[PDB]
């Protein structure tokens, strides 16, 4: 068969935006190995992943109906990455004229920067398991249609989705920017093995803007 | 707070052995340059998208050369009609076309 086997639990908290909901729907279509489950402490995501026999979790956490976080883990032993998602533009939107097969296997493009530090090297491997499509998953389709790219600019991970034309590229969406917040040893537990000192919560940011 | 030893161990526990198998397992291409040149201003839209575009298109030519060598069909046929991520009405309306 093949060595690379992946099943990802795709789940969110209560309170996700319309825009948040659209991205979940976008990833669900783009990732035929994802299993979208009813909404969700966070340690209880290890049991739910065992219920649906998933070896990865993509958990989207919404706060105050506006801030979206992505928790990426390997249940039940970890590790866990927590990202803050910004600059979200779903494939819905006007200027995205790319289209691709629902369930075809993407090419993944990674910045050389992912090889530059141990926390980026661990994230890179984890993004492959989750955002790659395993060969040849149930609900996957043949032919190579599109690329998902990851680039490190101002130490944030910028994500784009391009359709392959013929060879030129045309954007599909979704489109967003992740900034690493922390990395936990375990799966929604265990000690923090990484912290971004440059991260600041959007609630603090909104407040410092009020303070003028 | 940057426990590099544990992140190194986490990578080794968790990574799949890609070198022992074929490119088709992962279909992922890492760039040689940092995509950090190609951007004079981190806050200029058209500049950074061009870099992103370049990194991705470079990864696609590489990927096609490898999947060709492996006899894995690559380009979506113009006459293969399966469920797309966007509907055809959605594509035609975004282009202002008559349906």
């Amino acid at each position: 068969q093949f060595m690379n086997k992946q099943r990802t639990l795709l789940i969110s908290s209560r309170g996700v935006n319309y825009r948040h909901r659209h991205l979940i729907q976008d990833l669900s279509g783009l990732l035929p190995h994802s299993r979208k489950e009813p909404k969700l402490d966070l340690q209880q995501l290890n049991e739910i992943a065992e219920l649906y026999n998933c070896n990865n979790v993509l958990f989207f956490e919404a706060r105050k109906h506006q801030d979206l976080y992505l928790w990426l883990s390997k249940p039940p032993n970890g590790p866990t990455i927590k990202f803050y998602i910004q600059n979200l533009h779903t494939m819905d939107e006007l200027n995205f004229t790319g289209n691709c097969l629902k369930g075809s296997r993407p090419v993944l493009s990674f910045d050389q920067r992912f090889e530059s530090s141990p926390h980026y090297q661990l994230i890179k491997e984890l993004l492959v398991h989750n955002f790659g499509v395993p060969p040849n998953a149930r609900k996957s389709k043949p032919f190579i249609d599109h690329v998902m790219s990851f680039s490190i600019v101002d130490d944030k991970i910028w994500v784009r989705t391009y359709e392959i034309s013929h060879i030129s590229l045309v954007e599909i969406g979704p489109r967003f920017v992740m900034t690493v917040i922390l990395i936990l040893e375990g799966s929604f537990g265990g000690p923090k093995i990484y912290e971004n000192k440059q991260y600041v919560s959007p609630n603090v940011v909104r407040a410092q803007i009020k303070q003028q | 707070v940057n426990n590099t030893k544990a992140m190194k161990h986490a990578l080794e526990r968790v990574q799949l052995p890609w070198k022992k198998h074929s490119f088709q397992e992962h279909q992922s291409v890492t760039s040689e340059t940092n995509t950090d040149e190609h951007i004079k201003d981190i806050y200029d839209d058209t500049e950074r998208e061009l870099a992103f575009y370049k990194q991705s298109l470079d990864a696609v030519l590489v990927a096609r050369d490898e999947l060709k060598r492996l006899k894995v069909p690559f380009k979506r046929p113009l006459d293969y009609f399966a469920e797309m991520v966007k509907s055809d009405e959605h594509m035609d309306k975004i282009k202002g076309k008559l349906i």
